[PDB]
């Protein structure tokens, strides 16, 4: 089992009160079945586009998660994702 | 490459217990259990990729089967029941494609073994009319009043089993129509030149190999036990 | 049944030919195998097809595949009386022991045997241990007569049976009748429409 | 120099579940995926059918889906040709394609991973084990080398149908493959290590380093290429720097996009 790697960033330069995508991207995960939430202050964002899942030349799965989001110095914004190799779910929160 | 079944026919009764056995000596990793029912195909029941290894087929309920070694594949029939009357086929393969099929076995599963009848079995000597008409002779065998229809009927001349100038009836025919297990009779004929039959040290026989129960099974009646047995009757040339 | 067999059965004079055909909906479908079952034997293989657009022969034998028709034919060229059987159509779908194999339920064959030269006769036979009892022996005949079952109960009479004295090339039809309650030979057979110069003798 | 990749995932939990998805690649650009609900193909690109016809692809296609479900019974029964020696849940992926050369040259490849390793390839004209695959492997790998239809099929599509179909592909795309993207490129930093974040640039190939007007920074750890969904790349560079150092340094990027014009951003 492969434990999984999670990375969260935007797309554009963040810039507060603008509108903006936000990326998760998990990574270097097995087996392939996972979990994934988008949290808006631990909040669980309805609509949130995944990409179908592949895997690198060393045969490890990665999927991109993303999301419309206009960041504020109040909100918080997470990545919560649930899988086998671990007992406690993980969760890796946006950082600007 | 070679498929051998034990037995080759079997005789049981509802609720009992029926082993069908198959030996293969191809060193085939794989063995398949069949069944023949007419208006159908070959369905399979059970089939198995090595020893101790089974693996249930598309129709396995009522039968379990056994893989004890690499030369043996077993059909257990727990709790017979009438249905599971048929012909049961096995075969064997490799990694290929082809399976080995075996020659068969007939079961019969009756609901009581209190009627189970061996033949009685008797030679017709041809006729000197026959001779002098034809020149060929014509020796008649006659199975009558046994039970259940499997039998397999063979001539014999010199202790060594002929084909040529043979025929046996393909279906036994009900001694009693009437009544609703009646016993059966067979007829069959075996035709040699007059030279043949003349000669007296020319010995025919007409062989019944009858089917029916085991030296397991129980039995309470008065009359002998009707068990698997040999019923013959027999013939010397004559001029 | 994604395999299916036509005709159901069909019945052929010595010396004809036949066809047999197989169709079948079996996905994939690697290849196809005919088999002949005699009544009570096993299964003879005869011959197996595999191309997209195949054709085999194994003597008399001979067969076509077409596998975007998903069709088969099994010709059968100059019918013996010995080709009396079942014909199976077996359709394989893998390439490997990964595969099952899809059964048609068969196509039953009778040849009718050629008789040369017909010479209808009843004879009776007497038993050997206990010459009292004896059977009435109808044999000898041509193709074009049939032999009806027993007015009597208590009286038997079995069917046409054919014998092929191989190493003499010679063939030939029997009946067998019996009863132990008044049955006399020149009366067993009147039931039967039988020649009018069946020879009776003594 | 292009590298064409299909990429099949199978799972199956027990004796009865599994499920089977698949996606293709050019490069780093999306053509292809197959879900295991939907009944056929789909494009991801306008041009993903290459120069192949509607009769041409619709042939290719068939034959797929027929393996699809071919494949799964196999791998089930393979199972129970092992049995008790193998269990569930099973993991097998499959990763097949040609790499592209100048003129007419490519090596085309079929490799097979079993619970997340390595294990069998299709080389030549029959599958094979790899080095360190376990031993039991050879028994399926015999039954699979039995079926010789499959062999013909799979030699076809390797040598010949592959490099055609991606000769055709690198005509119908060349305008997306050879498309140029500019690179957007923002400063921040960490309780100090400083951060340049680069997004949005295409293709791959880019040069980040942080300056001191002309000395390069050696201290510069560049990270790994992330995607962002309208399939551009990310990238950022880390500088660890003593306080103070801030006002001064900057970040210089070269890029194809912008064609001399290098982007260069102070602090
Ligand atoms: C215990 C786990 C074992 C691990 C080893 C697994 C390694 C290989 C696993 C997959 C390799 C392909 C298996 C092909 C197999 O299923 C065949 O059984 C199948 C069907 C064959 C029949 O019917 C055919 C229909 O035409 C034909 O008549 C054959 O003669 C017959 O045997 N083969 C096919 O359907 C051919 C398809 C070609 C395979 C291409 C797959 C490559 C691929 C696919 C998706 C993504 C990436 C690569
Ligand atoms: C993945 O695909 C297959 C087929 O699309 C699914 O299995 C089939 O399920 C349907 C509907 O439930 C049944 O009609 C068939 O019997 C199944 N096909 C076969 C060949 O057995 C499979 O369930 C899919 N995976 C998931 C997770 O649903
Ligand atoms: C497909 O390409 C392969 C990949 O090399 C060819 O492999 C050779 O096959 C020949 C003849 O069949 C053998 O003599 C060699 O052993 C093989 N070479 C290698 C390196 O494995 C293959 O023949 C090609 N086949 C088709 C049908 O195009
Ligand atoms: C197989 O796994 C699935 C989901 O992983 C489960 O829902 C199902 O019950 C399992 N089947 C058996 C027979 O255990």
């Amino acid at each position: 089992q492969k434990t999984p790697q999670i990375q969260v960033y935007s797309r554009h330069p963040p810039e507060n009160g603008k509108p903006n995508i936000l990326n998760c991207y998990v990574t270097q995960f097995h087996p392939p079945h996972i979990e994934i939430q988008m949290l808006k202050n631990g909040k669980k964002i309805p609509k949130v586009e995944m990409s179908d899942m592949s895997f690198s030349k060393d045969w490890s799965f990665y999927i991109l998660a993303h999301t419309e989001f206009t960041p504020t110095e109040t909100d918080t914004y997470a990545c919560r994702v649930k899988h086998a190799s671990m007992a406690e779910p993980k969760t890796v929160y946006w950082d600007r | 490459a070679a498929v051998t079944q034990s037995p080759r026919n079997k005789v049981a009764v509802t609720g009992g217990k029926v082993t069908l056995s198959c030996n293969q000596t191809n060193n085939h990793n794989n063995m398949y259990w069949y069944r023949q029912d007419t208006g159908h195909g070959l369905r399979l029941i059970h089939y198995s990729y090595g020893a101790g290894s089974t693996e249930k087929g598309d129709i396995p309920d009522g039968y379990k089967a056994s893989r004890p070694s690499q030369e043996n594949f077993s059909l257990i029939l727990e709790l017979a029941t009438p249905s599971q009357t048929s012909v049961y086929f096995c075969a064997s393969g490799d990694e290929g494609y082809t399976q080995y099929f075996g020659p068969g076995t007939r079961l019969l599963v009756l609901e009581d073994l209190r009627n189970v009848t061996p033949p009685k079995v008797s030679l017709f000597e041809p006729s000197k009319a026959e001779i002098s008409h034809t020149q060929k002779a014509t020796l008649v065998c006659l199975a009558t009043g046994f039970y259940p229809d499997h039998v397999e009927l063979s001539w014999w001349v010199n202790g060594k089993e002929v084909h040529s100038g043979v025929c046996t009836d393909p279906q036994p025919l009900k001694e009693q129509p009437a009544l609703n297990d009646s016993r059966y009779s067979l007829s069959s004929r075996l035709r040699v030149s007059a030279t043949f039959w003349q000669n007296p040290r020319n010995h025919f026989r007409c062989q019944v190999q009858f089917y029916g129960l085991s030296e397991n099974d129980e039995w309470t009646q008065d009359r002998a036990k009707p068990v698997t047995q040999i019923v013959s009757a027999e013939a010397w040339g004559r001029a | 049944t994604q395999v299916e067999q036509s005709p159901q059965s069909l019945v052929v004079r010595q010396g004809e030919n036949c066809v047999l055909q197989c169709n079948y909906s079996v996905t994939p479908d690697n290849h196809l195998r005919w088999f002949k079952q005699d009544t009570g034997k096993g299964l003879v293989s005869l011959t197996v097809l595999v191309d997209q657009k195949d054709k085999t022969s194994n003597g008399r034998y001979s067969a076509t595949l077409d596998k975007d028709a998903k069709h088969s034919t099994l010709h059968i060229t100059a019918t013996l009386l010995d080709d009396t059987a079942t014909y199976i159509c077996v359709v394989g779908d893998r390439g490997s022991a990964l595969g099952r194999l899809h059964f048609g339920a068969g196509t039953q064959l009778i040849v009718i045997p050629d008789i040369q030269n017909p010479d209808p006769a009843v004879y009776q036979l007497r038993d050997s241990k206990s010459s009292d009892k004896s059977v009435c022996l109808f044999t000898d005949f041509d193709s074009q007569t049939n032999v009806s079952q027993s007015k009597d109960s208590d009286v038997y009479i079995t069917d046409k049976c054919v014998l092929d004295m191989r190493s003499m090339d010679f063939k030939s039809n029997s009946a067998v009748a019996w009863s132990n309650k008044d049955f006399a030979c020149a009366n067993a057979f009147n039931n039967s429409i039988i020649p009018e110069d069946t020879f009776f003798p003594s | 120099n292009y590298t064409f990749r299909c990429l099949q995932m199978s799972s199956f939990a027990n004796r009865s579940w599994s499920r089977t998805d698949s996606v293709v690649w050019l490069g780093d650009l999306q053509t292809h995926r197959w879900s295991n609900d939907s009944a056929t193909i789909s494009f991801t690109k306008p041009w993903s059918q290459g120069k192949l016809s509607n009769q041409q692809w619709e042939k290719l296609q068939h034959m797929f889906q027929v393996y699809r479900v071919s494949f799964t019974r196999d791998i089930q029964e393979l199972v129970k040709m092992m049995s008790p020696k193998e269990d569930y849940p099973i993991e097998i992926q499959l990763s097949a394609g040609c790499e592209m050369y100048p003129g007419n040259a490519s090596e085309s490849f079929l490799h097979v991973a079993f619970q997340g390793k390595y294990v069998v390839r299709f080389w030549g004209t029959s599958w094979q084990t790899v080095p360190g695959a376990p031993s039991w492997l050879d028994l399926p790998i015999k039954v699979l080398n039995a079926d010789q239809g499959t062999s013909a099929t799979v030699q076809m599509l390797l040598n010949d149908t592959c490099p055609l179909f991606v000769r055709g592909l690198l005509e119908a795309g060349k305008s997306d493959l050879e498309k140029q993207e500019k690179p957007v490129a923002w400063l921040s930093s960490v309780p100090r290590q400083l951060v340049c974040h680069v997004s949005g640039f295409y293709p791959k190939p880019v040069w980040v380093m942080w300056m001191r007007g002309d000395q390069e920074q050696q201290g510069t750890h560049r990270g790994d290429f992330l995607p962002n969904a309208d399939e551009t790349w990310y990238l950022q560079a880390t500088l660890d720097v003593e306080a103070g150092e801030e006002a001064g340094l900057a970040c210089r990027v070269k890029h194809s996009s912008l064609g001399g014009q290098d982007i260069i951003l102070y602090w």
